[PDB]
Order: structure tokens, then C-alpha cells, then sequence
């Protein structure tokens, strides 16, 4: 549904890429945990290891993240926490 | 006036292939569960 990004530490063409990518992710699959499984695997691909991807609607996080490798979205009601880190 | 000619040989050595390697990441994936082992209403008498 209508993308928000609330915050990101990341390049511009990364940010929509995640954005996209979740959004077809969210298309494809009902299930978060399925959901998140194919974001980090296709930023790994293409962005090189390794990312970690939440997807969710009630939660809290405290991360860490490598420079320009990090956003946070809603997609409707359900957040995406992206970023990569080792 | 005496010239003596010899052979000198030095032993050879042995090698051996190795390796390092820095600590190994593994995957996981987790799927929170929403139980909602709740009633309507009991009528309680406590």
C-alpha cells in the first residue's frame, strides 16, 4: 500500500529499491517472517552481505547499521526495518 | 700438491597447505505468534 519513509541513512536509488522491493514482497506473500525473508535476500544479491530485514506491525528496535545502509518504511500498516550490518 | 675433489649436498625440506578463516555467520528467521486464548465474557463470582 502507499509507501511512508519515516527515516533513512541510505542513498537515494537504495531507498526506492527497498521500498519496491518490499512492496512486491508484500504482493507475493501474507506471512512477515516470508515477507522480510525476501527482502534480505534480494539486497544481499544486489547490494553485496549482509542485510537483515524485520517486517511487522508492533514492535520496537534498537540496531546498529553501516553508513548508508539503513532505512525504515511503512508500507500501509506494516513497517520494514532494513539495513545492513557485518 | 694433492687436490681431492668432493661433493657437498645440503638436506632438502617439507612444506604444508593451511588456512584461516575469521568467524562464520548462519542465517535464522523467526515468526512472531498472535494466541488470543481469550473468552468473552466469564462470569466470574470471585
Amino acid at each position: 500500500r502507499k509507501a511512508v519513509i519515516k527515516n533513512a541513512d541510505m542513498s537515494e536509488e537504495m531507498q526506492q529499491d527497498s521500498v519496491e522491493c518490499a512492496t512486491q514482497a508484500l504482493e507475493k506473500y501474507n506471512i512477515e517472517k516470508d515477507i522480510a525473508a525476501h527482502i534480505k535476500k534480494e539486497f544481499d544479491k544486489k547490494y553485496n552481505p549482509t542485510w537483515h530485514c524485520i517486517v511487522g506491525r508492533n514492535f520496537g528496535s534498537y540496531v546498529t547499521h553501516e553508513t548508508k545502509h539503513f532505512i525504515y518504511f511503512y508500507l500501509g500498516q506494516v513497517a520494514i526495518l532494513l539495513f545492513k550490518s557485518g | 700438491i694433492r687436490w681431492e675433489t668432493k661433493s657437498c649436498q645440503t638436506a632438502s625440506i617439507a612444506t604444508a597447505s593451511a588456512s584461516a578463516q575469521a568467524r562464520n555467520h548462519v542465517d535464522a528467521q523467526v515468526q512472531t505468534e498472535a494466541p488470543v486464548p481469550v473468552s468473552v465474557q466469564p462470569p466470574s463470582q470471585y
